[PDB]
């Protein structure tokens, strides 16, 4: 397999998205992206519940809709976030190990 | 092909989430502008769509795990790393147009529902696909 | 011993197979003419005999 | 400018003329004919304006 | 980074010949038999513009008959046939094939491949699309005529019991064949991106047109099988006496759900590639990079995900879909579609804009499409769509929006890549005449339709009463419709004339600041695209190739943050 | 490298039609005119018939108009002059293009005379190249 | 395995009866089609008259006479009266190929118009449209056919010269170190010092176009 880092002289700065340490290939990141997109549906759910309540309907279930909305939103947000961070770990240690960010 | 294989898990997770959400919602929620009950078209459609993206993501990942570090998947590749053979490509072929004509005859037979047209169109289609797939292998004439 | 086709490439046995369903040693399609071949060849060894045709004028 | 203004003059005479005719015809089939005259009038109006819009800042030289 | 030797006896490779110098017999048998992706692309584009003229002629007949209250020359049946076939031709024989034609031409030039993955499958896609067109239009040759149930083919109106003519069958097989063409094209493009990129052309160095073609290939592969399945179910029902779409089987809404699960992703399949063409054009004439490149990729893939969950906002007034779910989903997919405008403004922000024809067409696209999308979010809200569904307001929405993408940005692509395609430029003045005619005619046609739709006119109405109050609006709209129809006369003349007598291109990049890789090769490219390849390091390699003194500057200015890693130490050691 | 020069055979150039020697190539222009105008006359003669509808007549007269304008532009042979303009960053004819890929690979030509900072920005340590260009 | 003339289903002959699709056999359909496409051009000369179906017989006779006299008008217009024993490939003689094809289109349109009512019944075209397709198409169809055929002839011709100049396209695409993609050709004859073939002359015969034809 190819080495961990490649030859950069001083003064050279790359465009380095597909590098081996970039979170755009580490699989955790894209799952976290999926879950972060998915979390917004729970915000939609709680808003639908509260809006239906405010005009006097959905009265037998709007508290349950609010509960499932907020818990779905928060668990998707949380596990998607931590998955993003687990994808972005190698780049962070790269940024520590050398002065290079780009 | 790492990023390509991995970015198929965004839509997979999303479409699976929307499938389960849509299913539970259409069976349990009630509003005055629809009748309660699980909506089967959108259910099957979303789960099979997540199946398609799952299929591509999993096959491409299972391939990626045993392909070498290619120059086109490398940030500082030299242009001379892909020097050599790239592969075989068809230079010319009359049989694509032939196949379109076979499918046209079949489709017009289906339109009018003439049985002989359907038979002849299916015969033409198997013939033209076969001749397409035998193009670069036909023997030299032995006389 | 098991059979191998005479047109089949020889290979390093540690390197698996010439081709398998997931992977190949080429980026496009393998050629019908055997990838072990190197083209072009001499016209003498293609066997094409170019005719000499004269028609009455 | 040149032909710009020329077009803008001609097209107006066409457009007004069609507007005079679409009131005379008035819902028959020839109303369509009137509209076509009006459209051609508007086309030549815009044609003149387009010429102006090109010679305001040409992107090509006659070389 | 290695450096070559200044080799002896070196002279640049020979330039291919431009168009218009052809001897007789040079393209007949080649057309019939070629597997060259770029001749196939030219054929796609010519074919789709011919169908554009057909469908638009149908539309202008519609506008002529709506000019005054009575039925002046059309019947009710013929008016129904006309709007049905106008819709079908413009969406499935102009739109999708021009998408795949532009893809076929420029995509292997953008990623650095010689061919596409499956050349004969590419040829098959072209020919099956042409046969689908011929089949679909053959219905007009019957005595009864074409299909007349709207391009949506709603059931039970599409059952044999309610639409028995043969044209109703021909329409089905037509759309089926066109879908077969699309899936062939989609397979090709996807494999070609996965398997034939150039050295150093990693995924996050491809241009944005390539990324959009990626995601729309995925969408097309999802949806076109489903339309073929549903429509072969309809043809099964009609021919064999089946009952799947029977009304007592819930068949009406079975059809509507299936159709729109195909059909909204299809409008995104038509929108995204032309957003990509505009994202190619805007940075070239601003002399500025494309702003927010990775963010644009994420927005594109976000649309690709969301498009499969927003489908049933075409069914709000059916009283049979869960309203808040699809309303919220539509409100979400509005967000990444709108982020594209912010990125284009960032690409123009304090640039050095020059107004050649493609920049004019692209900014006209932006102005046109903004209003269409603003109109769209009103339909996303069911309280408003209760009044607006199947009104002329909807006509105005999707015409603003489908002209914004598939017409304005299609002409932008034509002007932008005509030099590369042919080796010749087009006449800039005739292009500006085309643009202003199209612009004036278009806004004069479809802006006033918002009002007449809000006022109570439904779509698909052959005839109306002079008491409705609709007459004056229809009259204004039809006058500007004929103007918009005249707009194609300078366009056809410009293409024809410039193809054989146009100004010759002497440079690899006649606009000067070409970002993508297609401007690193000649005009026109050789048979296998590249006589030599440059170093790919940015996402705009051609710019780095032609202006090396800028390669230090852009890397310093790329980010707003105070990144200091141009003073970082050496990394690695030696090998490469 | 080598190319054979063309030859004419009964008025047909081998550059235009390769096998001009082997058979009958190109029937001439006056026969095209004769055939087309006889066919126009027949297309006009069909209007004299016992038929009652004029859909037929519109078809006949449109196809006659197409035939006539076709034969007219065949007779008079229109041509236009090549456009003599310069648009955008296109250069006049006769300008010679450099091979930028070779110039980049070798650090010569258009990539000649790069500052040391510009050489570092492309990952060329200037020590290597100063020995070999601009020494 | 297939009927051809169920005479029992037709019944004996009666001058008063007739059927819808009462066509003749296929080799005669062209004559019937001629009878259908000819307009009602009849001459009334005092006490006499020349029926419209006279011009049918004139037209058919002309076609027949033209067919029997083709070698002689080809001698007039090619200027060749030599003694031949080697055939021509049809691509190498485009005028004759295009004339023959447009005559085949003429004959096929007369045949299809001779059975046009069966066409209309089975594909649901207007029968009036079918006779008008016969009339207008016996002009425009042969012209279109001549043009299409001529250009395809020259294209096949030119495709042969491509391979006698540069050799067979192998389909193998090979990348050079400078980045160039080059397709490997296989020369059919000797080669120049720079690898470019020495172009062979066209010999009237078939030139192979793929490696499998050489036997690889
Ligand atoms: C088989 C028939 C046959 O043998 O025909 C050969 C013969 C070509 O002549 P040839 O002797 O073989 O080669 C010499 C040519 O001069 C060599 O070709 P060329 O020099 O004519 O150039 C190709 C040709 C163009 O190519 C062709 O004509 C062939 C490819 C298209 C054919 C398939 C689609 C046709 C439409 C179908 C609709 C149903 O260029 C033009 O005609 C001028 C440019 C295009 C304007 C004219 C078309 C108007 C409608 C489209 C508007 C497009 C808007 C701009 C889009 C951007 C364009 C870059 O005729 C055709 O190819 C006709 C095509 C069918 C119409
Ligand atoms: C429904 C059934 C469809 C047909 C069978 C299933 C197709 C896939 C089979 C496996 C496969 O991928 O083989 C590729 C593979 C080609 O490999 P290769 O020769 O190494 O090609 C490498 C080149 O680079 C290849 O590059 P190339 O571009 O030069 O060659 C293109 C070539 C090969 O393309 C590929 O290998 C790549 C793409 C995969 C193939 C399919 C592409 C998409 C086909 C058209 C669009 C979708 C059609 C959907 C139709 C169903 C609708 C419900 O495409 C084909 O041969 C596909 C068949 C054409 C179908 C046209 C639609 C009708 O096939 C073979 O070698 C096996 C030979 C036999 C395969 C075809 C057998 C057809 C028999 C059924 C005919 C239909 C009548 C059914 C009647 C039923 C009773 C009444
Ligand atoms: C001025 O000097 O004029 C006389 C001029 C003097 O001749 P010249 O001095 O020898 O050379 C004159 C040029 O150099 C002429 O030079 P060129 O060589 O360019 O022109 C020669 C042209 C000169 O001739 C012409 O120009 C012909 C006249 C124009 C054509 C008329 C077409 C009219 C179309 C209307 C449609 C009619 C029917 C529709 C029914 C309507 C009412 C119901 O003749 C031909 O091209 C010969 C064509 C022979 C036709 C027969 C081919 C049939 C092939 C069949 C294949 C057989 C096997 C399969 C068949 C299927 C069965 C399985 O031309 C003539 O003498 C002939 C004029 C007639
Ligand atoms: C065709 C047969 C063929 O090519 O077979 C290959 C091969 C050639 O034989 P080979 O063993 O290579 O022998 C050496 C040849 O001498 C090799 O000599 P070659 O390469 O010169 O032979 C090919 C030759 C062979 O060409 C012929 O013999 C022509 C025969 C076809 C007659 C025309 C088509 C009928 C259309 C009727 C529509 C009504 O074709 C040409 O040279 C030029 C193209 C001819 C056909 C062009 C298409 C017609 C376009 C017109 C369409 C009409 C549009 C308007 C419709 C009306 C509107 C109202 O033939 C077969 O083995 C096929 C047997 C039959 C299956
Ligand atoms: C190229 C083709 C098309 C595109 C793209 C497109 C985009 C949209 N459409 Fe659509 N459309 C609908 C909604 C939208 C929405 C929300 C968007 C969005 O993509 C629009 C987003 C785009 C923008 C350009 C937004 C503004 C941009 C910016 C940058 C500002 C930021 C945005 C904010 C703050 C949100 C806006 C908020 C405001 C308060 C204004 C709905 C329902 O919500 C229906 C069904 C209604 C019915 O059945 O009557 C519909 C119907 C159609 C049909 C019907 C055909 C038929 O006969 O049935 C077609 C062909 C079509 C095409 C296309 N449409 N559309
Ligand atoms: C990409 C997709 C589409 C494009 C582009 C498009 C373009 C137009 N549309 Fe549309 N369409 C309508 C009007 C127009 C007009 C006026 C144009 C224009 O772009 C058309 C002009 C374009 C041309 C390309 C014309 C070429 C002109 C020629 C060939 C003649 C020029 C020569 C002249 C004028 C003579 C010269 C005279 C001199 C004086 C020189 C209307 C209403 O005015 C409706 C609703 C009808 C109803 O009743 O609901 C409609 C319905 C639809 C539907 C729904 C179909 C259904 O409900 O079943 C779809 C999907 C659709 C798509 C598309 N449509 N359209
Ligand atoms: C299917 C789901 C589709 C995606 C939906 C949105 C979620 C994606 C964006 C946020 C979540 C992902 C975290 C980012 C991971 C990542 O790539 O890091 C940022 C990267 C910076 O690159 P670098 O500095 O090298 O460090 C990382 C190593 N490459 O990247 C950057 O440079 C970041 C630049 C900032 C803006 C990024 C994205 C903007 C999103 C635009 C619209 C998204 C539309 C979604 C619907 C609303
Ligand atoms: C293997 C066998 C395949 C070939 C069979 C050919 C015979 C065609 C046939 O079956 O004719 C009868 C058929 C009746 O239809 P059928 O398929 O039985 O289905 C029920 C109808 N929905 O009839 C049809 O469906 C339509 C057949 C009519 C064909 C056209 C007739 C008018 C024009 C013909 C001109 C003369 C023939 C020219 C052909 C040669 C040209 C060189
Ligand atoms: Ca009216
Ligand atoms: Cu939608």
């Amino acid at each position: 397999p190819a080495p961990e880092r490649m030859h950069y002289i001083k003064g050279y700065v790359p465009v380095a998205y597909s590098s081996p340490h970039s979170s755009l290939e580490r699989s955790a990141t894209w799952l976290g992206m999926g879950f972060l997109l998915t979390a917004l549906a729970g915000v939609g759910a709680v808003l639908f519940a509260v809006g239906a309540n405010s005009v006097g309907q959905q009265q037998e279930h709007w508290v349950l809709y609010s509960i499932i909305g907020v818990v779905f939103a928060v668990v998707c947000t949380v596990l998607g976030t931590v998955l993003i961070i687990k994808g972005r770990a190698p780049y962070n240690r790269y940024v520590k190990e050398t002065g290079r960010t780009q | 092909m790492k990023s390509s294989a991995k970015l198929m898990y965004g839509p997979t997770v999303f479409m699976a989430a929307m499938a389960v959400i849509y299913i539970f919602a259409t069976m349990h929620v009630s509003d005055g502008g629809s009748v309660k009950g699980v909506e089967w078209v959108g259910s099957v459609a979303l789960v099979l769509s997540a199946g398609l993206t799952l299929m591509l993501g999993v096959y491409l990942h299972f391939t990626e795990v045993r392909v070498d570090v290619l120059p086109e998947d490398w940030e500082e590749a030299e242009v001379a790393d892909k020097a050599g053979t790239l592969g075989f490509f068809s230079p010319s072929s009359i049989w694509p147009a032939a196949m379109s004509g076979a499918v046209g005859f079949l489709a017009f037979g289906v339109v009018y529902f003439h049985y002989w047209m359907i038979a002849v169109g299916l015969m033409l289609l198997i013939f033209t696909i076969t001749k397409l797939n035998l193009q670069y292998g036909v023997p030299k004439e032995k006389h | 011993k098991h059979f191998v086709d005479p047109a089949w490439p020889e290979h390093n046995p540690a390197d698996g197979h010439v081709v398998t369903e997931l992977i190949s040693k080429v980026a496009g399609a393998s050629s019908p003419w055997g990838d072990d071949k190197e083209f072009p060849v001499s016209a003498e060894e293609t066997g094409y005999v170019h005719p000499y045709t004269r028609i009455n004028r | 400018m040149g032909k710009s203004f020329a077009l803008l003059v001609l097209g107006a005479i066409i457009l007004a003329g069609g507007v005079w005719y679409t009131i005379e015809v008035g819902y028959s089939v020839m109303a369509i004919v009137a509209a076509l005259i009006m459209a051609a009038g508007g086309g030549i109006i815009t044609w003149g304006l387009a010429v102006a819009a090109d010679v305001n800042s040409p992107t090509s030289h006659k070389i | 980074t290695a450096v070559a030797p200044r080799v002896d006896g070196h002279v640049a490779p020979q330039r291919p010949e431009p168009t218009g110098h052809a001897r007789k017999g040079s393209k007949a048998w080649l057309m019939m038999t070629t597997t060259d992706h770029k001749q196939l692309g030219i054929m796609y584009i010519i074919m789709s513009f011919s169908f554009f003229f057909l469908g638009g002629l149908m539309a202008l007949l519609i506008r002529a008959e709506l000019f005054t209250p009575g039925l002046q020359f059309l019947s009710n049946e013929q008016f129904n046939q006309l709007f049905t076939m106008h819709g079908t031709v413009m969406l499935l024989l102009y739109g999708t094939p021009i998408v795949w034609g532009f893809a076929n031409y420029v995509l292997p030039l953008q990623i650095g491949a010689p061919d596409v993955a499956f050349p004969r499958l590419n040829a098959f896609g072209f020919w099956i699309t042409t046969v689908g067109g011929v089949a679909m239009l053959t219905g007009f040759l019957t005595p009864g005529g074409a299909a007349d149930f709207g391009w949506t083919m709603y059931s039970p109106l599409s059952d044999a019991i309610h639409s028995p003519g043969l044209g109703s069958d021909m329409w089905i097989v037509g759309v089926g064949a066109t879908g077969i063409g699309s899936v062939a094209s989609a397979i090709n493009m996807l494999t070609t991106i996965l398997c034939l990129r150039a050295p150093g052309m990693t995924m996050f160095r491809m241009p944005i047109f390539t990324w959009n073609i990626f995601v729309v290939s995925v969408l097309a592969l999802l949806i076109f099988p489903l339309l073929l399945a549903a429509a072969l179910g309809v043809l099964y029902d009609r021919k064999l006496g089946g009952h799947l779409y029977d009304p007592a089987n819930g068949g009406s809404l079975l059809w509507q759900h299936l159709f729109w699960f195909f059909g909204h992703p299809e409008v995104y399949v038509l929108a995204l590639p032309f957003f990509g063409i505009v994202s190619e054009i805007i940075p070239v004439f601003s002399r500025k990079p494309m702003f927010g490149y990775v963010g644009l990729i994420f927005a594109t893939l976000s649309i690709g995900a969301l498009s499969m969950a927003v489908w049933a906002h075409h069914m709000f007034v059916t009283g049979a879909v869960l309203l808040p779910f699809f309303s919220f989903m539509t409100f979400l997919i509005s967000v990444p579609t709108g982020v594209k405008f912010f990125n284009w403004v960032g690409t123009m922000w304090k640039g050095h804009i020059t107004w050649e024809t493609p920049m004019i067409w692209s900014v006209g696209f932006m102005a046109t499409f903004l209003f269409g999308g603003l109109t769209g979010i009103m339909l996303a809200s069911p309280p408003l769509d209760f009044h607006l569904a199947d009104s002329y307001f909807l006509i105005a929405h999707f015409h603003y929006t489908l002209f914004g993408t598939v017409v304005f940005a299609s002409c932008a692509g034509v002007y932008f890549w005509f030099p590369k395609m042919t080796g010749r430029m087009m006449d800039e003045r005739l292009g500006k005449i085309h643009f202003w005619l199209t612009f004036v005619g278009f806004h004069g046609t479809f802006l006033i339709q918002h009002w007449v739709g809000n006022m109570g006119m439904p779509r698909r109405y052959a005839d109306y009463l002079d008491s409705d109050g609709f007459t004056i609006y229809n009259q204004i709209s039809t006058v500007f419709s004929f103007l918009l129809g005249l707009s194609v006369i300078p366009f056809i003349w410009n293409v024809f004339k410039s193809w054989r007598y146009g100004e010759l291109v002497t440079v690899d990049d006649p606009w000067g600041y070409g970002n993508s890789l297609e401007w690193a090769t000649s005009c026109p490219p050789p048979r296998h695209n590249f006589a030599s390849l440059p170093r790919i390091r940015s996402e705009r390699p051609a710019f780095e190739l032609h202006y090396p003194h800028m390669i230090e500057r852009m890397r310093a200015e790329a980010h707003t943050g105070h990144h200091d890693d141009i003073n970082a130490p050496e990394l690695g050691t030696a090998p490469a | 490298s080598h190319t054979i020069e063309p030859e004419i055979y009964r008025g047909v150039s081998t550059l235009d039609e390769p096998s001009a020697a082997w058979g009958w190539h190109g029937l001439k222009r006056n026969t095209i005119q004769l055939a087309g105008w006889i066919s126009v006359l027949f297309m006009l003669g069909y209007n004299f018939g016992n038929h009652k509808g004029h859909v037929e007549t519109i078809w006949l007269l449109v196809i006659t108009a197409l035939l006539v304008i076709g034969l007219l532009i065949h007779l008079f042979e229109p041509k236009l002059s090549q456009v003599r303009t310069i648009t955008s960053r296109n250069k006049p004819v006769g300008h010679v293009e450099p091979d930028w890929t070779y110039d980049q690979a070798t650090l010569t030509g258009t990539w000649g005379n790069l500052t040391d900072s510009q050489l570092r920005s492309v990952n060329i340590e200037p020590s290597r190249v100063a020995h070999l260009r601009a020494a | 395995v297939t009927t051809i003339n169920a005479i029992w289903n037709l019944g004996p002959y009666n001058p008063s009866q007739v059927s819808a699709g009462s066509q003749p056999d296929v080799y005669m359909l062209w004559t019937d089609g001629a009878a259908r496409v000819m307009p009602a051009w009849e001459l009334y000369l005092g006490n006499y008259t020349i029926p419209a179906v006279f011009w049918v017989a004139v037209m058919l006779g002309i076609l027949v006479v033209l067919l029997v006299t083709y070698p002689f008008i080809e001698r007039k217009f090619t200027g060749d009266d030599a003694h031949h024993n080697l055939l021509q490939r049809p691509r190498d003689v485009p005028v004759r190929t295009s004339l023959g094809v447009m005559a085949l289109v003429f004959y096929i349109l007369l045949t299809v118009s001779g059975g046009n009512d069966v066409y209309a019944m089975q594909f649901h075209v207007s029968l009036n449209a079918m006779t008008w397709i016969g009339r207008i198409g016996l002009i425009v169809g042969p012209a279109i056919a001549y043009f299409i055929t001529y250009r395809l002839c020259i294209g096949l011709q030119r495709s042969d010269r491509e391979v006698l100049e540069h050799g067979i396209e192998t389909g193998i695409i090979k990348q050079m170190p400078n980045g160039a993609f080059i397709e490997v050709h296989q020369p059919l004859g000797p080669v120049d010092d720079h690898g470019h073939p020495i172009p062979l002359p066209y010999a009237g015969a078939a030139v192979p176009k793929q490696m499998n034809q050489l036997g690889y």
